[PDB]
């Protein structure tokens, strides 16, 4: 259906902005233009959000990935309880799930990135739950979010 | 504070571009 080629894209997406916050190549020509977009405009939001919240994130410790699912989901949930969906707020998303890589890379005394991928799977999954009506309704990535972020 | 942060930024960045 059209909801998988939504839901593999999406995970693309995902797993690209991880490899890229881990600094990895991923192969081919390297990264989709749509891909590169979200990454630099990701980056930007997350280094806005990592300044505001100083005093905050010191506090913050993500010890696992369950730990790390678990703070996702209650933060996705706390963000988009108020019900607006805007690219944004998408991008946002991304950024924080950058940060949780971070916050994990950085107390596991042996980081194993094999499961960091696992992260990119629930990421994923409420972007394409909750968000994914929203995107098909508002232009894609394509159309939609590379003519808005470009 | 992480909710608030992501709904200003994420909002703002939204109206900006």
């Amino acid at each position: 259906s059209m909801t998988d080629c939504e839901f593999g894209y999406i995970y693309r997406l995902a797993q690209d902005y991880l490899q890229c916050v881990l600094q990895i190549p991923q192969p081919g020509s390297g990264p989709s233009k749509t891909s590169r977009v979200l990454q630099n405009v990701a980056f930007s939001v997350q280094k806005e959000v990592e300044k505001n919240l100083k005093s905050c994130l010191d506090n913050v410790n993500v010890v696992s990935v369950d730990t790390a699912r678990t703070l996702f989901n209650q933060v996705m949930e706390k963000e988009f309880e108020d019900g607006i969906i805007n690219w944004g707020r998408i991008v946002t998303i991304f950024a924080f799930e950058g940060i949780l890589i971070k916050k994990l890379l950085r107390q596991q005394i042996a980081p194993d990135v094999d499961t960091y991928k696992e992260i990119s799977y629930f990421v994923a999954e409420f972007i394409m739950n909750n968000t994914g009506e929203w995107i098909r309704q508002n232009g894609g990535w394509e159309n939609g979010f590379v003519k808005k972020f470009e | 504070x992480i909710a608030e942060a992501l709904r200003r930024i994420g909002d703002a960045f939204n109206a900006a571009y």
